[PDB]
């Protein structure tokens, strides 16, 4: 029972040495990730039917 | 174009295999086998003919696959609702373990543990309807171990002299007042023993009467 | 000694939790207060994928956009072609009982599994025919519930007993294990560089695992039940995870800790799949009320809903491209929409 | 009675449109039991359309106003939907019995395959006694009292000979009676056997009595007239026999009501 205590020590040890960032830094990336490439997004904005694969358009 | 009627057509022959297929394991019964290590299901399985095991056979013209996940051992709340539909469920208890106690806790009866999984699974909102077939194993060690020794340990209430049929009929009670689908599902029991040699044709009645049921609550008669 | 071990571990509990307090500059919500809105997202099914006998458990996308697989408890296992809606192939499995689903990237490979405890693998361009089992992988004492290639050789999976695992399919051995899981695996999500995986247990925890090194690198908790589904950001600098608790919750990796909880009060079921949008500005979430909901990923609020089911929604999915999204159930069928 | 035929045919047409939606649109209705309600659905959809509404004209107006022709047409299309929605009525029964009295022969046996042969025998026998016999002027009388209504257009009675009028009795309800009481009987008596393993008595009872009452109420009182007015044309009226021919037609209304009670019936209607 000892070995598995000692890994859980050690184990929270390692996890706890890590360099974290302030939690504004890591919203402003997905912020700007989001903002990049939302004119790439089919789901978010709706693309005419003419390139649409499912609605009107030529497969092979 | 070829290519498209090609496509089609594999896709018209794929859908003719999966009807037959599909209409070919509609006339199967299905069966869930439960219980304890050291219920007794080896023998009723024996007698019937890692991972999850799977037992397929014939009687009177009619198939019967068998599922035993007692090779499990792990959290039964994320994969029993795949068995709904199963024709019913049969369940192990062996009667001869009344006076004995689990290996890991501390004092706890394996009869009140195969009580909990009972209770368990038969009032389980997945098998509502799904009827319990209750084999009680082990009845001719029983009734020496009863002979010998009371029945006292397990059921500190017990009403009556220490006779094998007044104690089986007793467990047999307390087996059967754990459910509380009272009107929506049946339970059988049997009393069977490593020499029985007839467990096959109870089997067979269950799921006759059971199928007669579903029939008649179908049709409106019952 | 048990106390003495304990009790530092304790102690370095509450410090990885004052550290990632300190680390709070500010909330999600707040930098997102002057966002625009995406507006009501109408999404319509288009294609509607018929054949299947049972409930379907699982399916995948491929990487082409085009073809998908799906899992059902009738033994089968169908690839489509959404296109055209007429099936490409199906497979009959050993055994009825599988749970999770898996296309190779290049599509030369499928995969399967469940309550068998065995990863069958499918070749689907043998030599000469249709389909062949390719391999076999027993080495777990729990079922299977989910799997997702690496390459055409390597593929990570994760079970019921605990640990998930990497093995090498051209020699059927498990090349490592990840252990740390007190419970169930339930899921897990490759990332994009495929360096690293996070996974999804039944101790209402998630965990950050390196493919390489086979260690342990964040623990991520918030939950109050099993979680069922994992996601990655597009980025893979964060992810998502939805659980029994009808809330869903989105953790970065920089930060080591929770963003944002994706909840209604009107919702009680119990959340069943989770993905992205191409851009990660949408989130949808299948759940237990026969719906799916679709999150905005930056200001927690519910825009859309895709109800077309009639039982539950097993299994969701997104393409790379990101034109449609499929969705499965237990009334067995699946459906695509735009 | 002018306003008295509008909703009997809206309410005849729409529990069979609403039945055929129910058994298409969801799929758990796709049961084989279900293709026999679908064939009797379709047959009491027939009757709604096609056969009520020119009874009707001719009951409000006086005399037949389409023809000779489409009076033959009109009577031979009655007896066909009559006699195959009675029949099918019969192979309902005779499913039930085989399913409840050996449920492994007839999941071994019964198919889809046999379902639809059984089906089309029957609709083959309805068409076999009802178009041939009629419009190949075999049902005509050699009395003279029918003979200005074959000639005059405007007369569209029953009136006919008696061969045919006992063939088609027996073959459209008398013979379907027997085997309905027949099958129904054993299924009781199997019915109280298996409660007798454990109110249920009397749910069994009461819902074998309103399956064969109402289907009995409904018709036995027309084909009784129907074999009486052979032997005498004056013994009963004749307004009766039009009154008991559209009592009868009204169990095409009352069928779904009976044959469609399922919890999946109803779940369909209200999603529907
Ligand atoms: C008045 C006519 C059109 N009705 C005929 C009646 O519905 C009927 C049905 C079946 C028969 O076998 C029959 O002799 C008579």
């Amino acid at each position: 029972s000892i070995a598995q205590a000692r890994k859980l020590v050690e184990q929270l040890k390692m996890e706890a040495n890590i360099d974290r960032i302030k939690v504004s830094k890591a919203a402003a990336d997905l912020m700007a990730y989001c903002e990049a490439h939302a004119k790439e997004d089919p789901l978010l904005t709706p693309v005419p039917a003419s390139e649409n694969p499912f609605r009107e358009k030529k497969f092979f | 174009s070829a290519e498209d009627k090609a496509a089609v057509e594999r896709s018209k022959m794929i859908d003719r295999n999966l009807r037959e297929d599909g209409e070919k394991a509609a006339r199967e019964v299905k069966l869930l086998l439960l219980g304890a290590g050291e219920s007794g299901k080896s023998t009723i399985v024996k007698q019937m003919k890692t991972g999850i095991v799977e037992t397929h056979f014939t009687f009177k013209d009619l198939h019967f696959k068998m599922f035993d996940v007692g090779a499990q051992r792990s959290e039964r709340k994320k994969w029993i609702h795949c068995f709904e539909g199963v024709t019913a469920i049969i369940f192990c208890v062996a009667l001869s373990d009344y006076d004995l106690v689990l290996a890991e806790d501390e004092e706890m009866n394996r009869m009140h543990e195969s009580m909990k999984l009972f209770d368990s699974i038969c009032n389980n909102k997945w098998f509502t309807d799904t009827s319990i077939i209750l084999f009680l194993n082990k009845k001719d060690l029983f009734e020496e171990k009863i002979k010998k020794s009371p029945l006292t340990i397990c059921y500190p209430e017990y009403a009556g002299s220490n006779t094998y049929e007044e104690a089986a009929a007793y467990i047999q009670c307390q087996f059967e007042d754990l459910n509380k689908r009272k009107d929506t599902k049946e339970i059988y029991t049997h009393f069977t023993c490593a020499t029985d040699t007839k467990n096959v044709q109870f089997v067979f009645d269950a799921v006759t009467d059971v199928i007669i049921k579903n029939n008649l609550k179908d049709c409106g008669l019952f | 000694e048990l106390d003495q071990l304990r009790q530092e571990a304790e102690q370095l509990k509450n410090q990885i939790r004052d550290a990632r307090k300190a680390c709070a500059d500010a909330t999600l919500s707040q930098i997102t207060n002057n966002i625009d809105p995406v507006g009501r997202i109408q999404m319509r099914t288009r294609r509607t994928l018929r054949g299947h006998l049972a409930k379907i458990y699982a399916m995948h996308w491929g990487t082409d956009s085009r073809l998908l697989v799906s899992a059902s408890q009738d033994g089968k296992l169908i690839i489509w072609d959404s296109y055209t809606t007429n099936k490409v192939h199906a497979i009959p499995l050993r055994s009825s009982w599988v749970m999770t689903c898996a296309y190779a990237p290049s599509g030369n490979y499928v995969a399967c599994g469940g309550l068998d405890n065995i990863c069958s693998i499918y070749n689907l361009k043998t030599r000469e025919g249709n389909v062949r089992v390719s391999r076999e992988l027993a080495g777990h004492t729990g079922y299977l519930s989910c799997c997702r290639f690496l390459d055409d050789n390597q593929i990570v999976t994760s079970s019921g007993d605990t640990t998930c695992a990497l093995w090498d399919i051209e020699t059927g051995q498990q090349t490592t294990t990840f252990t740390g899981h007190t419970g169930d695996v339930m899921s897990l999500s490759l990332a994009p560089d495929t360096r690293l995986f996070v996974s999804g247990a039944c101790d209402a925890s998630a965990k950050l695992w390196d493919v390489r090194e086979g260690m342990c690198r964040q623990t991520f908790t918030g939950h109050e039940s099993d979680i069922n589904a994992i996601c990655f950001f597009p980025n893979g600098n964060a992810f998502a995870t939805g659980s029994d608790d009808a809330t869903c919750r989105l953790f970065d990796l920089r930060a080591d800790q929770e963003l944002m909880t994706y909840s209604h009060d009107n919702i009680i079921c119990g959340i069943t799949s989770v993905s992205f949008s191409k851009s990660g500005r949408l989130l949808l979430a299948g759940y237990d009320d026969f719906n799916c909901n679709v999150w905005d990923a930056l200001k927690a609020d519910r825009a859309g809903v895709l109800a077309g089911h009639d039982n539950r929604v097993s299994c969701l999915g997104v393409t790379d491209d990101g034109m449609a999204v499929a969705t499965g159930s237990w009334d067995s069928f699946l459906k695509i929409w735009n | 009675m002018s306003l008295l035929m509008a909703l009997v045919v809206l309410l005849i047409v729409a529990g069979n449109v609403l039945v055929i939606a129910a058994i298409g649109s969801t799929q758990r209705l796709q049961t084989l039991t279900n293709l026999f309600i679908t064939s009797l659905a379709c047959a009491d959809l027939v009757v709604g359309l096609l056969v009520v509404p020119f009874g009707a004209t001719l009951v409000v107006r006086g005399t037949w106003l389409w023809g000779s022709f489409l009076c033959e047409l009109w009577t031979s299309l009655d007896v066909l939907c009559v006699t195959a929605s009675i029949e099918t009525l019969c192979v309902i029964a005779i499913d039930r019995y085989l399913a409840i009295t050996s449920p492994f022969r007839y999941q071994s046996l019964m198919t889809r395959a046999r379902a639809k042969v059984i089906i089309c025998t029957v609709w083959a026998i309805s068409a076999l006694v009802s178009f041939l016999p009629i419009m190949m002027h075999w049902w005509r009388d050699e009395d003279p009292q029918a003979l200005k209504c074959y000639q005059d257009p405007g007369c569209c009675d029953f009136v006919t000979n008696r061969a045919y009028a006992i063939a088609s009795s027996i073959i459209s309800f008398y013979i379907p009676l027997l085997i309905m009481i027949f099958v129904y009987l054993r299924v009781y008596r199997e019915a109280k056997e298996q409660i007798r393993k454990i109110f249920r008595e009397h749910k069994a009872l009461k819902t074998l009595g309103i399956i064969m009452g109402v289907f009995t109420l409904c018709w036995l009182p027309f084909f009784l007239v129907n074999i009486v007015n052979v032997f005498n044309r004056d013994l009963v009226p004749d307004w009766l026999f039009v009154f008991f021919n559209w009592l009868g037609y009204a169990n095409s209304a009352f069928n779904p009501i009976i044959y469609c009670r399922s919890p999946d019936f109803r779940k369909a209607f209200k999603r529907l």
